[PDB]
């Protein structure tokens, strides 16, 4: 209930300043996907900066490809 | 494995939206 919503909300505190030193223009947005997988992944990646990085890169290129498909229509 | 493009944006100090 509302303490998995802090839970959430705590977990993308801890993620957002490491994603911001990586990826600092686009943090919000690929914090905000991260924050959708289950937690348990999520506490694995502040511990393991290799796993965090390869998330990341991930969602990078989800956005990417979203991007992509969004300017092929307007 | 799968990633929402449309994920709600997490602004640090307020509510993350898309919070069940």
């Amino acid at each position: 209930p509302l303490g998995s919503q802090e839970q959430k909300q705590m977990l993308g505190e801890r993620l957002f300043p490491l994603i911001q030193a990586m990826h600092p223009t686009l943090a919000g947005k690929i914090t905000g996907m991260l924050l959708e997988i289950d937690n348990s992944e999520l506490l694995h990646m502040l511990e393991s900066p290799e796993s965090l990085r390869s998330k990341v890169d991930e969602a990078v290129a989800v956005l990417q490809a979203h991007q992509a498909k969004e300017a092929a229509q307007k | 494995s799968n990633l929402n493009p449309n994920a709600p944006e997490f602004h640090p100090g307020v509510p993350w939206k898309g919070l069940q």
